[PDB]
């Protein structure tokens, strides 16, 4: 009896990741000559 | 002698009962309290002239999920699988006990889970203020009606779901001893029987301490002369009982299980209890020779009037 | 009918890429071939 | 130029358990061909 079946709403989603962006030598030293 | 002896009593009936279902989060949510009662009367005079319904919509249950450790440290031959091997079957032994235990899901979030706004401000930069996740066990989900701090309270019974007065944890009453043996009476699992019929359950396992399996073994028989065996020439003594039918046509198949507790007999159902894991058993190493296991797992249960416990006390 | 922000974009990601191809190729061929390279004529055992 | 010594080159530094940690390794160098071939001017002299 009673039957609405309209508030069902088990989306159960997770996110979506929406987030905004803003975007070889060998030794430990190096000289050269002037 | 190339061998190794090891007793491990791995019975472990219930998980392989209960099946298993991976998430994605470490806290899962379900939704499902009742039917609407009967009102009893419901005579009309040719109008409606309503209340925008009497719904109550469902109320939204979840559950939290906890960690396991079970670090191993290493300073036969290869000792380390066999260590591992071990260990895995000590937490699964462990996780046998603990989802059987009456444990209550404890953390700073209540009902308010999300509270995505605040969702313990002060953690980032400081990452010290970590808590202790703790799931939620099998007496806390059965319609339980309290708990003693973090352990449901074994001397209160259950409240009373209003679709149907069903109560389905009651305090045992042994009516046949002056409460001076702790056994469940010979019409107490029956009683259990006919609240879960009067609710709807369909339930037909019952796990069992094998400190309590004497007491079915010996209802097969009584002192008053209604009940007795017999033996037509037969070269057998079968003392034991592995199933039951109430006077209302439900049968109930009984298992035994070491891993429960003593003071407490439970009523399972395959489909009604189903086990969340988020983290598999995964065999590695903290941040940058030591080797460790972390299992997340959580429990979850479709309705807490579905399932039944029972208390085996004397009343004071 | 190719938008000038497509080639933009286009642009934007091939350099990005092109340094990343960089700084992965030096280190893993270069650094080696030069020295190579010296050995080959012996310069490089002072 | 610029003179790069190694890339970011992502990498770990320890692991105690589940408190995992992650590393960068960049280092580079600048150099310039003729300190007299590259001009600035700044504002001072006030008051």
């Amino acid at each position: 009896t009673l039957f609405v079946s309209y508030d069902q709403n088990g989306k159960k989603l997770s996110f979506a990741n929406w987030i905004s962006v803003l975007s070889s030598i060998n030794q430990t030293i190096f000289s050269w000559q002037t | 002698a190339n061998w190794i002896s090891v007793l491990s009593p791995q019975d472990t009936p219930f998980v392989s009962m209960t099946g298993k279902e991976s998430i994605n989060q470490t806290i899962f949510s379900w939704q499902t309290d009742a039917l609407a009662s009967v009102d009893g009367n419901n005579a009309h005079v040719e109008g409606s002239r309503a209340e925008d319904g009497e719904m109550k919509p469902t109320v939204i249950k979840s559950n939290v999920t906890q960690i396991l450790r079970k670090v191993v440290r290493v300073s036969r031959g290869r000792e380390l699988m066999y260590q591992l091997e071990k260990k895995g079957k000590e937490i699964k032994r462990d996780l046998e006990k603990i989802l059987l235990s009456g444990q209550a899901r404890t953390d700073v979030l209540a009902d308010q889970y999300l509270t995505n706004s605040a969702a313990d401000p002060a953690v980032a930069g400081l990452n010290d203020t970590h808590a202790a996740r703790k799931t939620g066990a099998f007496q806390f989900l059965c319609a339980h009606g309290g708990l003693a701090g973090g352990v449901v309270d074994k001397t209160k019974n259950g409240p009373a779901d209003p679709d149907t007065g069903a109560v389905t944890v009651k305090v045992a009453q042994n009516a046949s001893n002056p409460t001076t043996n702790i056994g469940f009476d010979e019409a107490d699992i029956f009683d259990m029987t006919l609240q879960l019929y009067t609710a709807g359950s369909e339930a037909d396992i019952i796990m069992i301490n094998p400190a309590h399996a004497k007491i079915f073994a010996g209802l097969q028989e009584n002192t008053q002369g209604s009940r007795k065996r017999i033996f037509e020439n037969t070269k057998q003594f079968i003392y034991e009982v592995n199933s039951i039918t109430d006077p209302l046509g439900q049968s109930y198949k009984i298992i035994v299980n070491r891993w429960m507790p003593t003071d407490a007999v439970y009523f399972f159902r395959s489909a009604d209890w189903t086990q969340m894991v988020l983290r598999a058993p995964k065999r590695t190493e903290l941040a940058k020779e030591k080797w460790m296991i972390e299992m997340e797992v959580g429990l979850r249960h479709r309705n807490p009037y579905a399932s039944g416990v029972l208390f085996t006390a004397a009343g004071k | 009918k190719y938008s000038e922000e497509v080639l933009d974009e286009l642009r934007v990601d091939l350099q990005r890429r092109f340094n990343y191809a960089q700084g992965y190729v030096d280190m893993a061929v270069k650094g080696y071939a030069r020295e190579a390279w010296e050995y080959f004529y012996g310069n490089l055992p002072a | 130029t610029q003179m790069v010594l190694r890339a970011p080159k992502r990498t770990e530094l320890a692991k105690d358990g589940s408190y995992e940690k992650w590393m960068i390794e960049m280092e580079v160098g600048l150099r310039h061909r003729n300190p007299y071939a590259s001009g600035v001017l700044f504002t001072a002299a006030g008051k």
